[PDB]
RNA sequence: AAAAAAAAAAAAAAAAAAAAAAAAAAAAAAAAAAAA
RNA sequence: UUUUUUUUUUUUUUUUUUUUUUUUUUUUUUUUUUUU
RNA sequence: UUUUUUUUUUUUUUUUUU
């Protein structure tokens, strides 16, 4: 008895790769699985929408040693119906509840199986890259069982006793499903859809996995190729399953692509970002903002200045983004004038690369100071002279966060975001979440995430390196991950997901 | 004319000719605008400018009156003083004036075309000069300042005194009011357009000096330093210049203590009782006196001139502590305004909830245990603040992660969600899909949850909520900033409902919190007051300036740890819609991903932490919608009084656990901590305990907080109470009597009277002449809320007019023959403030038919039925003994006019403000919410409720729903049905019914005497034996504990007699409290109590169902059936006293402590309830007549009717 | 959109103290009180 | 010795409402209503 | 050879305080 009925809704758990067996004692407990839940929504729609006595229905449904048989009494009929649908069935024994351990599942669960759980130890599945293992019983019971086909597996059913009302086939050869239907005896059978791949890398550290949200046909490569090789298309869509710090770098190649399920976006992610783009499309608001976080080297700009063009041709109206460090490279040329410029265009035109900015030249001063100037002096070091080297860098930071000066950095955000020639809807990134009270005031903020290791690609930019890395620690030492997790896929599918106009 | 020519003005007693005067003064008073008007402005006033006479300690002070040129000729609107953006959003960042700048009144002019931003912003001005100023408590502006006046005018017998001239001076335009309030459109509308804009706060300001003079703190010399320093205050900005100076013109206090040297105080011991006196020293340490030059610098250079050369001969001229005393409470009262602080919400928003940066960083502490979507799960600091408190914290996990697993939440979390509260607003389909009047009533958060209560399991509504805003809500306060506090819906509440749960377990393990000792007594300050009398003390006070705006994530991660680490060690299932189950976990030094078994409230701990959003949101009317900036703390969660006081004490006692380890001695005792302010004691030497305060200091610092560190030797302040050396310094100009935060009328006048009382008692001990005082509440009772509307049928108008005049005054106006439903205004008599369910306001004597008085009642004694023992004490109470009689003499109080009181307290005229609150409100509807709601926490308490119900109402007779513990929210939900559905009416519905009624008892309609009142017939005769005092009287002869309690003032005296508080010598609780009234906290008048009874007086074998109906433990089901048991015995007397324990403050609380003082014939002990009885007689009457004792053993005589009812 | 009309109206969390619980009448009985 | 009212107390029953604006009425958001 | 204890219901309004 699972939670969503599978006799009613037999598209979501195709989704997931399992097949009903067409048409035994398995057969009848799915049927009276079918009956309970429509004796269910019949009885719990006929009040608010809670049941009545909810450890009693969970009573006789999963344990079957309650029968109820009144010879008020009012309040006591839906019990009554219940306990002779539960009695005509003959059991030796109730049925379980079953449950996925995946979000998409969960947030399709009814409300009346959600009462029930609270009284009613359920028979949890565990997933391990968001699908359901099939070594099971009750899955291995009631649906059919896949069957995976590689360059080495493939021959005729013949050779196997495979059969087609248990048997289900999953490809991953790389030839098309047609050729392999008509030319090997398949088409008899039926096959698994999935639209996602799942890349295993060989990293520094080990191999490492990455799910991705595109196709194998769209993210088009083949097993040998490059990291930088569609590079692009992997940060919109990828994610590393692994645990930080990974090891993917710029010399990664990859062992194998298989076919995988796409991902689901988070809740929270999705809900935060539409209140920003509510934020947007209201006329109620004057200045909409957005603060996105991120380690530094993350590669956030190559991103969001993409989010932007989304946004704006989406919804018409000219997005402005501020970058990172656009605040140090602005101190870096304005430290002595009394009154600056505190212009839009005159922001964004000293945003480029060659601008050095104020911090990393302190932060140059302040590893210079102790005789630093390699990345192989630098991880020699032990960790509480690091920690000693990175509060000396705090003693700097605090300085221009205290107070509302006319070069500190709270009147700097001020007057770009409350400007007359400023864009309305405007996109910030950070670095600490400190900074927050100094950037502008909003009510959505976020730490985005991306496919990089951050130590590891700071270890191979051209230029500095050192001050970079050092930064990064101290950066990374002073945000922690307190807002919500947003990766690159779920903004670009929230910009979809809400109609215009 | 004239109040202070009156008979009563001389010898402040109500004979027959005085009490008929002085009602009919106030009647002229509060009748018309013209009598006021010539009452306030007479041209008999001659106008003084200087005057000369004594200070609060008898020094020589001469003044001068001098109003300033900015408020009678006002600057015009400058349009700079409130500035705007460049992208208009907001007001500019940098801007000065937050408050009501001082202009003329008419140049506030709106020109522009609407719907266009300076529009707006002109209206809102508007809105702010008209709405925002008037905060009047009971009446009319103009009468509270004729009432002030009054009082003035009626003690001191004389018209010249320098606050007439104030008011002749700054209110005097012309011949009409410059200024009045409108009830209808709720504004002050203006009349002569030349004034200036501040002006009418000047009224309540006025007030409040006028409070302070008959309060005794402030002479008449000293009133003219503090009216000229608050017209000095509003020559740009009134409230901005009170902020500005509030700390440095009270912070002088601690150098005159220092310059007296040497003072003689008494100590207190461990057991809250006072043993001796001894001489200290009172010289400040050495680092402390480092601070005095610059704070002489700032006020010499900040401060008004006349104050400036006050707080100098304040630091001179003082030879004892109680000339500080006195000096500090006339610079309270010359610095506060007593008024509460209000504008727009935009303008003090930026100063109110920004955040804002102060010294150092804080860091993140390295994550051990990591969920999928990287949100941290477990994590440790490694060095830093949070180091150091998790060194203390991480001792106290392993207790409270047993003392968590014991409570089941969901039910916690109803009984949690028991306050009705708005959330969050409904949408459009709902109101269609759910009733009208559902939607009408959903303005509460029980009614909410019970709405929705059908996906509390899902977990997708977590999800939901983040996409709503978090809707911000204004408080106002007096003597400080106008607070924006957050207000949060139903799920972001329920987010920190389990970091609440978890911290709150830390007050049973560890004493250093103020929160769980709270008893409105001297129970609250023995440890002040016992750590005060010690020696080579430190008594530091620290407090943090912005508390919220420096809590920023990063420090909010503290909490989170050991939140964490508790939930971690802990074990429940079933938490909300999350559930403990298995889940894949990333930990350090893994590479793969690990599965381990999380419970439920981890998972709700650690989505808690993740997502967290705290900038709030404000609609404008002027800009569209303001949103904050983020990284304040919410403060409108559940755990937002536990976030402080955890943090704090977790760096307090962590740098303890520092110093011991780093080789250091802790000089620390004892500390308390309720959040934003904490009291720190230390002992030692000067220099190991001023090491151990910059050391906590310092890492207060370290933890990012902005502190203000005031440390003395013999001063210490929490929650607002000041004790120096053994002594309570209360604060009177704290709380006022003439604002209210919210502007309310006055439907039920009990309630108006009942508001008065509590405001009065609450200033006893911090009041220096209580005397005066109750001469000012009987003057603001007198003629502030007097009037009292009415409209009739208009056929029936001078028929009630006949019936009603014969008791009361009828103001009778024009009938209206056009139109109907005449009106016919009414004052009532002025007995109706002495009575029970009445004023109960304290007496002045009355003249009997002998010319002998009665007692002038005192400030400490009690309300109820011994109010009404006053009837009894008009008639000769010992004429009454004398021939045996019980005739209260109506003529006498018909004279006085106390039966048209008791006539008009018991029609009800005054209760009928809106009359009925009727049916249909369709309680198969409520029933249904109930259904659905009671479905979520502890299933199978209430249908068994249910069915011993239904059998105690099948058998025998039935419960009422109100008794029932399953119908309980049915009953919450249709009460908080009941308050959303309010009407208050301008005027009265006497239709033919209440006209039936009084016609039926305007009769001859003498007094109803209730069998039961021989209780109150019983008299006292004085003796010449001078008793005994307490020893601790000698003790508190030099410095007096109190303001009021000086050396021969009668609350020393009473003191004397009666002895302090304690709470081991209770000799007598059980037979004492019964005839209080209640048993065990149950009262008589319970239907608990009366149902069980008439239960108990009928068979009993429906008993242990009505138990299980009402499904009580057995521990207080044993203790109701001796509760039956003990009223079946004995329950005929009781005497029903009200006595408030602010009221009695530092007094004895045990009636028993009055048996040595009166003499009992043996004769008259009959019963075994007349030892308790006699007691609460002795102890109510010596609390009375405190000011007219001397010293004197009394004997008692007793009522041969009152043996009757007490044998039976 | 120019105009007219019924209704839904905005005030969080913790610690502590004090007060409050429809009306009118009929049937049985005692005290107070008027008449005889 | 009979009757008029208050109150200690028992039983039964009715169980239940109106508009009047003294007001110098406020603002925008939305469901519906009629002219243009 | 017997005699004594300190305690959590709800609704609304007010007060002190964070
Ligand atoms: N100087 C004044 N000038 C003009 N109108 C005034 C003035 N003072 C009060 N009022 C207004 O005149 C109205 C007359 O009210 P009215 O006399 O009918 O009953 P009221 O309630 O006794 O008046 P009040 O507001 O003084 O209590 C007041 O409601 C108020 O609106
Ligand atoms: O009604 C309230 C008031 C206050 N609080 C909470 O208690 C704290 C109030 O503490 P205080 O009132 O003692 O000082 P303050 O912070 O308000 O004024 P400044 O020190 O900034 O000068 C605040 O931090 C608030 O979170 C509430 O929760 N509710
Ligand atoms: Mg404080
Ligand atoms: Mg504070």
């Amino acid at each position: 008895m699972f939670a969503i009925d599978p006799l009613k809704h037999s598209k979501l758990y195709e989704e997931y790769g399992l097949y009903l067996r067409p048409h035994a004692p398995t057969i009848r407990s799915i049927k009276y699985a079918s009956l309970i839940h429509s004796m269910l929504a019949k009885h719990a729609a006929r009040h608010n929408g809670t049941l009545i006595n909810p450890r009693m229905y969970a009573d006789m449904i999963t344990l079957g040693n309650t029968k109820v048989t009144v010879t008020d009494i009012v309040t006591y009929k839906a019990l009554t119906e219940m306990s002779t649908l539960i009695e005509s069935f003959r059991l030796p024994s109730g049925l379980a509840l079953i449950i996925f351990d995946d979000e998409k599942y969960q947030s399709l669960i009814p409300n009346y199986i959600n009462q029930l759980i609270a009284y009613t130890q359920p028979h949890i599945i565990p997933t391990w890259q968001g699908i359901a293992d099939f070594s099971d019983t009750y899955l291995r019971s009631y649906f059919k069982r896949p069957f995976e086909l590689t360059a080495s597996n493939l021959a005729a059913p013949q050779k196997y006793n495979l059969s087609p009302m248990t048997r289900s086939i999953f490809n991953n050869t790389g030839r098309e499903d047609a050729v392999i239907r008509k030319l090997y005896g398949y088409g008899e059978y039926v096959f698994i859809r999935y639209e996602g791949c799942l890349i295993t890398w060989t990293g520094i550290y080990g191999e490492v996995t990455m799910m991705v949200n595109l196709s194998k046909r769209d993210l088009g490569l083949d097993v040998g190729d490059d990291y930088l090789k569609e590079y692009k298309k992997l940060l919109f869509y990828g994610v590393i399953t692994d645990a930080i710090p990974s090891g993917i770098s710029a010399r990664s190649t990859i062992m194998k692509i298989s076919p995988h399920k796409m991902m689901n976006p988070s809740g929270g992610a999705l809900a935060v970002l539409s209140k920003f783009l509510e934020a947007v499309v209201s006329t109620n608001v004057i200045n909409a903002t957005l603060v996105v976080y991120a380690e530094k080297g993350a590669g956030k700009t190559s991103f969001l200045s993409t989010y932007a063009e989304q946004l704006s041709l989406a919804s018409g109206q000219v997005v402005g983004h501020l970058s990172s460090d656009a605040y140090g490279r602005w101190l870096a040329k304005n430290k002595d004038v009394e009154e600056p410029s505190f212009a839009y265009d005159y922001v964004l035109s000293l945003d480029t690369d060659d601008n050095e900015s104020y911090y990393e030249q302190k932060a140059s001063e302040l590893l210079i100071s102790h005789g630093i100037s390699e990345v192989a002096q630098y991880e020699l070091l032990s960790v509480r002279k690091k920690i000693k080297m990175m509060d000396e860098m705090n003693e700097v930071l605090i300085a221009q966060l205290e107070n509302a000066d006319t070069h500190s950095e709270r009147n700097f955000y001020y007057m770009v975001s409350t400007g007359k020639t400023t864009p309305r809807t405007l996109i910030v990134e950070g670095h600490f979440n400190a900074q927050d009270a100094t950037i502008a005031r909003t009510d959505t903020t976020v730490l985005l995430r991306t496919i990089n290791d951050t130590t590891q690609a700071m270890r191979d930019r051209q230029r500095g390196g050192v001050v970079q890395l050092f930064l990064r620690d101290t950066y990374y030492r002073l945000l922690p991950a307190l807002h919500t997790t947003v990766y690159p896929f779920e903004m670009l599918e929230s910009i979809r997901r809400w109609k215009w106009v | 004319t004239e109040l202070y020519n009156t008979i009563f003005s001389e010898t402040r007693k109500f004979t027959r000719e005085s009490f008929k005067e002085i009602e009919h003064l106030t009647a002229k008073l509060a009748n018309d605008r013209v009598a006021r008007h010539d009452f306030l402005f007479n041209n008999s006033i001659a106008l003084i400018s200087d005057y000369s006479g004594e200070d609060s300690n008898g020094n020589q002070l001469q003044a001068t009156v001098t109003i300033p040129n900015e408020i009678t000729n006002p600057k015009e609107y400058d349009p700079s003083d409130y500035p705007l953006a460049e992208d208009e959003s907001f007001f500019k960042q940098g801007h000065k004036y937050d408050y009501l700048v001082t202009f003329r009144a008419g140049s506030l002019t709106n020109t522009y075309e609407p719907k266009t931003k300076m529009y707006k912003l002109h209206a809102a001005l508007d809105k702010l000069m008209h709405v925002k100023q008037r905060k009047s408590r009971f009446a009319d502006l103009w009468r509270e300042l004729c009432a002030v006046i009054a009082s003035l005018d009626v003690w001191y017998q004389t018209t010249n005194y320098p606050l007439r001239t104030y008011v002749k001076l700054l209110f005097h335009k012309g011949d009409e009011f410059p200024f009045y309030e409108s009830p209808s459109q709720d504004k002050i509308i203006f009349n002569d357009k030349s004034v200036a804009s501040i002006l009418p706060t000047f009224v309540y300001t006025c007030c409040q000096v006028g409070t302070a003079i008959m309060s005794g703190i402030l002479t008449h010399v000293e009133s003219i330093v503090a009216m000229n320093h608050f017209l000095h205050c509003a020559k740009d900005s009134y409230i901005d210049e009170k902020l500005k100076i509030k700390g440095i013109g009270r912070s002088w206090y601690q150098e005159a203590l220092h310059n007296v040297g040497r003072a003689t105080v008494p100590v207190w011991s461990q057991f809250n009782e006072v043993i001796g006196h001894r001489t200290k020293t009172t010289s400040e340490p050495h680092f402390v006196s480092s601070t005095f030059i610059s704070l002489r610098a700032k006020r010499a250079e900040l401060l008004y001139p006349e104050f400036n050369e006050y707080i100098n001969r304040a630091l001179r001229l003082s030879k004892t502590q109680n000339d500080v005393a006195n000096y500090y409470a006339a610079c309270r009262a010359m610095t506060n305004d007593g008024t509460f602080l209000a504008t727009l919400t935009e303008l003090s928003l930026d100063a109110a909830v920004f955040p804002r940066i102060e010294q150092r960083l804080v860091t993140r502490p390295a994550v051990l245990m990591s969920n999928t979507r990287h949100e941290s799960l477990k994590q440790k600091y490694a060095n830093g603040v949070g180091s150091i408190a998790q060194s203390y914290l991480s001792s106290f996990t392993d207790e409270i992660a047993k003392r968590v697993n014991g409570i089941h939440h969901d039910e916690a979390w109803l009984n949690f969600l028991t306050t009705s509260s708005p959330g969050r607003k409904l949408t459009e389909i709902e109101k269609l899909e759910v009733g009208g009047d559902v939607a009408a009533w959903s303005n509460s958060r029980i009614v909410m949850q019970a709405v929705f209560a059908r996906e509390y399991r899902t977990p997708e509504r977590i999800f939901k909520s983040l996409k709503a805003p978090i809707k911000l809500v204004e408080r106002q306060q007096s003597d400080r900033r106008q607070r924006a506090i957050s207000g949060l819906d139903n799920d972001r509440l329920f987010l920190s409902f389990m970091p609440y749960t978890i911290g709150k377990q830390i007050y049973d393990l560890n004493d250093n919190a103020a929160q769980g000792k709270q008893a409105g007594n001297a129970f609250d300050i023995g440890e002040m007051l016992y750590w005060t009398s010690q020696r080579n003390v430190l008594l530091s006070s620290i407090d943090v300036a912005g508390m919220d705006a420096s809590v920023t994530t990063n420090t909010k991660d503290i909490y989170n740890t050991f939140v964490l680490d508790v939930a971690s060690k802990c074990t429940v299932p079933r938490f909300g819609p999350y559930y403990a189950k298995n889940m894949e976990v990333f930990e350090v030094g893994k590479r793969q991903s690990q599965v381990k078994y999380v419970n439920a409230a981890w998972q709700a701990c650690a989505l808690e932490a993740a997502n967290s959003q705290t900038s709030t949101s404000y609609e404008s009317e002027i800009f569209g919608q303001v949103k904050n900036a983020e990284g304040t703390y919410p403060s409108g969660r559940a755990d937002t009084s536990t976030h402080h006081t955890v943090l704090l004490q977790g760096l307090v006692r962590g740098n303890e656990l520092k110093r011991a380890s780093d080789g250091k001695n802790s000089c620390l005792t004892t500390i308390k901590i309720l959040g934003d302010d904490i009291m720190e004691i230390f002992q030692g030497n000067e220099n190991d305990t001023h090491d151990h305060a910059v050391s906590n200091a310092s890492i207060l610092n370290e933890s990012g907080f902005a502190t203000t560190a005031e440390l003395s030797q013999n001063s210490i302040v929490l929650l607002q109470q000041l004790v120096v050396n053994g002594t309570f310094w209360g604060f009177a100009d704290r709380i006022s009597l003439w604002t209210r935060e919210d502007t309310k009328d006055i439907g039920r006048l009990n309630l108006a009277m009942m508001e008065l009382n509590a405001l009065i008692d609450d200033l006893l001990f911090r009041v220096r002449r209580p005397e005066g005082l109750k001469m000012l509440g009987f003057f603001c009772g007198a003629i502030c809320l007097r009037r009292f509307t009415l409209s009739v049928d208009n056929k029936l108008y001078d028929s009630t007019y006949n019936n009603l005049s014969k008791y009361m005054t009828l103001v009778k106006y024009d009938k209206n023959p056009d139109f109907d439903s005449t009106l016919m205004s009414l004052i009532l008599p002025l007995a109706w403030l002495f009575m029970p369910r009445g004023g109960e306001y304290p007496a002045y004597p009355f003249e009997r038919r002998d010319g002998t008085f009665t007692e002038d009642e005192s400030m400490f004694t009690a309300r109820g039925a011994y109010k009404r023992r006053l009837l009894y004490d008009v008639s000769n109470i010992r004429e009454m003994i004398q021939q045996n009689s019980m005739v209260l003499d109506d003529d006498l109080l018909h004279e006085y006019g106390f039966t048209g009181a008791l006539l008009l307290i018991d029609l009800n005229i005054l209760d009928l403000i809106d009359e009925v609150k009727k049916e249909d409100i369709s309680p198969v509807k409520v029933n249904e919410l109930a259904t659905s709601l009671e479905q979520l926490g502890k299933l199978g308490e209430r249908e068994k409720s249910r069915r011993a119900a239904s059998d105690l109402k099948i058998r025998g007779h039935a419960l009422s729903n109100d008794i029932v513990y399953g119908y309980g929210l049915q009953e919450k939900i249709q009460k908080s049905a009941m308050a959303t559905k309010e009407t208050t009416v301008q005027s009265k519905r006497v239709s033919s019914r209440l006209h039936e009624v009084i016609v039926a008892k305007t009769r001859d309609y003498k007094i109803p005497t209730m069998p039961a009142d021989a209780l109150h017939l019983y008299e006292f005769e004085v003796e010449d034996v001078t008793v005994d005092l307490l020893p601790h009287a000698k003790h508190t002869s030099y410095s007096n504990l109190a303001y009021n309690m000086s050396f021969g003032s009668d609350g020393w005296f009473a003191f004397a007699l009666l002895g302090g508080l304690d709470r081991s010598a209770n000799l007598l609780r059980l037979d004492v409290a019964s005839i209080r009234g209640n048993y065990h906290k149950f009262s008589y008048d319970d239907p608990v109590f009366k149902q069980g009874y008439k239960i108990y007086k009928s068979d009993a074998t429906l008993l242990n169902d009505f138990f299980v109906a009402i499904s009580a433990g057995p521990k207080e089901q044993g203790i109701l059936l001796r509760a039956f048991a003990y009223y079946s015995l004995y329950g005929n007397v009781e005497y029903h006293y009200v006595l408030s324990p602010r009221q009695l403050f530092f007094l004895s609380d045990n009636p028993v402590s009055a048996e040595r003082l009166v003499r009992i014939p043996p004769s008259y002990y009959v019963s075994t309830q007349c030892r308790a009885l006699y007691n609460i007689f002795s102890y109510l009457h010596i609390l009375r007549s405190i000011t007219s004792n001397q010293g004197k053993r009394l004997g008692m005589v007793l009522h041969p009717g009152l043996i009757a009812y007490v044998r039976g």
